[PDB]
């Protein structure tokens, strides 16, 4: 029953409240789980089962919930479960890396649909200026869906883990291209940027994040 | 049977029906469907008298007719039982040897399951009894030397006991449990370990001697810093080794000046975890 309940909340985490590809990733805060579609909301959710099943945020490898635990095989079944969801869901690895090896990349886009509350990666083959304002506009739906697409908590461990690498790849990234964007006064790059950038700082706001400023 | 199972003196009435049996030809024809030949029933009469008599003889001719996986839980179940209520559990595998795991000819029981499968179970047993010289009284008085089988689950006890480890100590029980099936690996699966089994080894030497120190990696982004380090927490680490190295330089204050040391160290985990090294042992 702990495998069956701990696979059960696996499942609803890689196929309910997320679906994460490898060039998309889309989430849900409502989910209708089982045959008769129960209704569970993320938030709460995930809140009580993080508190459940890791303490202080960190893997309880000493809790009862696994302690108590006696036959070997599946303890570490359990066990490898509750560590693939702290990975992929208290810690969201796959989508971090998603992110790091996507974002201020030449070559790779990434849509939002916000209303499909998807990110969605893609290939791309645009040039200079035209590749940099895709790449902008890339990462501000990465941001859009940071703000508008994550939860409290999702939002708040993404932007502590990657807004360092936000912060300086974006400002590397502007400093770099400050040619072109300097190059007119008002310019939906301009717009576009300073968009993103009270963005991020709504994001450290929202986020309410120290580790990075 | 049943009948004459519920007798006083039964080892005695045991032997004598034995006795009685043993004169008794090879096949004999008996009355309808439910048929059990003189071998059948002589295999049944040598686990009772001699293995177990747990099971009915009624339950037998099921076990016998039954389907292979519920052969394998019936058989995990009884040798799983009689190993906790046996004085010396290897007189039972002798039994085992005797009557049910006997390879000079096949069981007439536990038709449907092949001794591997047998010998596996009872190791997995075995293993959960913490029981160790029989394992490899076993794999060698069957020759399951490199064998993928018992090497699987090898490992996977192996991964198991590394997982239950809070710290890093020899004297630690499960860290002698797992040393010692290391041991099992070292003698009997030389051919099946390649390097690995030294990467297991340079695991526990490393694991001892961080436990002669103080480590706190646990990235919490809720700020929880009342750890103790787990083995397995390396293998999360896997892509980032030098911040372990540099948390144990943050919170061993005298370290720096241990270069060969530490480098040691690093070299181990790289080693251990079959870490990519593409000359790169200059960068790190």
């Amino acid at each position: 029953l702990h495998l069956e309940l701990v696979s059960t909340l696996y499942k609803i985490l890689t196929n309910g409240f997320w679906k994460i590809t490898e060039n998309s990733i889309q989430f849900t805060p409502t989910v209708e789980w089982g045959k008769d579609k129960v209704h569970i909301e993320y938030d709460t959710f995930m809140d009580f089962v993080a508190q459940q099943y890791f303490p202080k945020g960190s893997l309880d490898n000493q809790a009862w919930f696994i302690l108590d635990m006696t036959s070997a095989d599946s303890q570490e079944q359990v066990r490898a479960k509750l560590n693939t969801i702290m990975k992929e869901y208290m810690n969201l690895s796959r989508i971090v890396s998603m992110i790091k090896n996507s974002i201020f990349i030449s070559g790779k886009e990434i849509s939002y649909e916000n209303e499909k509350n998807i990110l969605v990666f893609s290939k791309s083959s645009s040039h200079g200026q035209h590749c940099v304002s895709t790449v902008l506009t890339s990462f501000e739906a990465v941001c859009d869906f940071m703000l508008d697409g994550l939860a409290f908590r999702d939002r708040k461990t993404l932007s502590y883990e990657l807004g360092p690498l936000f912060n300086t790849e974006f400002t590397k990234f502007v400093k770099n291209n400050a040619s072109i964007i300097l190059e007119s006064l008002d310019s939906p790059l301009k717009n576009l940027v300073s968009v993103i950038n009270n963005k991020l700082t709504r994001l450290v706001a929202k986020s309410e994040v120290t580790n990075w400023t | 049977s049943e009948n004459l199972f519920n007798l006083s003196s039964l080892t005695h009435k045991l032997d004598e029906l034995w006795s009685i049996l043993s004169g008794f030809p090879d096949e004999i024809t008996i009355e309808e469907q439910k048929t059990i030949t003189a071998l059948e029933m002589k295999q049944f009469m040598e686990f009772f008298i001699k293995c177990s008599t747990k099971f009915s003889f009624k339950e037998i001719f099921a076990i016998t007719q039954e389907e292979e996986s519920a052969q394998l839980a019936h058989f995990s179940s009884l040798c799983h039982e009689e190993f906790n209520k046996a004085n010396e559990i290897s007189s039972f595998l002798q039994a085992m040897y005797e009557t049910v795991l006997d390879i000079s000819k096949d069981d007439k029981i536990f038709t449907r399951i092949s001794m591997d499968e047998k010998l596996y179970s009872i190791l997995e047993i075995l293993l959960q009894m913490n029981e160790f010289a029989y394992i490899e009284a076993i794999i060698e008085r069957f020759d399951y030397s490199n064998n993928t089988q018992i090497y699987e689950l090898l490992v996977k006890f192996f991964w198991h006991f590394f997982n239950n480890a809070s710290n890093g100590l020899r004297k630690e029980p499960e860290m002698k449990k797992a040393s010692q099936t290391l041991q099992i690996i070292q003698k009997h699966m030389s051919q099946r370990a390649g390097t690995n089994l030294t990467k297991l080894e340079v695991l526990l030497e490393i694991s001892d001697k961080l436990s002669h120190y103080s480590i706190n990696l646990n990235k919490s982004h809720n700020g929880a810093r009342d750890t103790a380090f787990k083995p397995s927490n390396i293998l999360e680490y896997r892509d980032c080794p030098l911040d372990i190295i540099s948390n144990l330089l943050e919170l061993n204050p005298r370290l720096y000046k241990d270069l060969p040391t530490t480098k040691s160290l690093l070299f181990g985990i790289y080693d251990s975890l079959s870490i990519n090294r593409e000359g790169q042992t200059g960068k790190v």
